[PDB]
């Protein structure tokens, strides 16, 4: 399920915002 | 802001009669392709959607009367409160129209390091709307991952 | 589009409620 890919373009643009 | 004459109006509510044809007082992808069809013959099936999506401006998905004037009137979108997410959102959207449809995954999930095939892209959203409206929306987008 | 096209039928609309 690519539900899980769903948090990781959210989560990498958290952590690029976030770096 | 301001307001409308309904009585005023009367005049453009004949569009959700004879535009209508069918009589439900709904436009939908039917209906506007068989005008579409008589009095057109050039919008395809891609392009009445598309053509469906620049009348809702409100995002139900449903062709209504209150929209109908702000189509014909202002096609202005405001944006402020979705910051980071925007960000994110921007690429995420795509089409711009806020709700994720599918297509707009199909995009960032195969550049995301796999390939996302169209048949778990429909499993996807269904795991990601927790409303079940068939729509992702902001709410739901933040209230997944960033609350815990 | 759809402020185009929209305005189109709406047009034969006219003519029809002329008609
Ligand atoms: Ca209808
Ligand atoms: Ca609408
Ligand atoms: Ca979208
Ligand atoms: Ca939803």
């Amino acid at each position: 399920r690519a539900a899980n890919l769903w948090p990781s373009p959210l989560m990498i643009k958290r952590s690029k915002k976030n770096s | 802001a301001d307001q409308l004459t309904e009585e005023q109006i009367a005049e453009f509510k004949e569009a959700f009669s004879l535009f209508d044809k069918d009589g439900d007082g709904t436009i939908t992808t039917k209906e506007l392709g068989t005008v579409m069809r008589s009095l057109g013959q050039n919008p395809t099936e891609a392009e009445l959607q598309d053509m469906i999506n620049e009348v809702d401006a409100d995002g139900n998905g449903t062709i209504d009367f209150p929209e109908f004037l702000t189509m014909m009137a202002r096609k202005m979108k405001d944006t402020d409160s979705e910051e980071e997410i925007r960000e994110a959102f921007r690429v995420f959207d795509k089409d711009g129209n806020g709700y994720i449809s599918a297509a707009e995954l199909r995009h960032v999930m195969t550049n995301l390091g796999e390939k996302l095939t169209d048949e778990e892209v429909d499993e996807m959203i269904r795991e990601a709307d927790i409303d079940g409206d068939g729509q992702v929306n902001y709410e739901e987008f933040v209230q997944m991952m960033t609350a815990k």
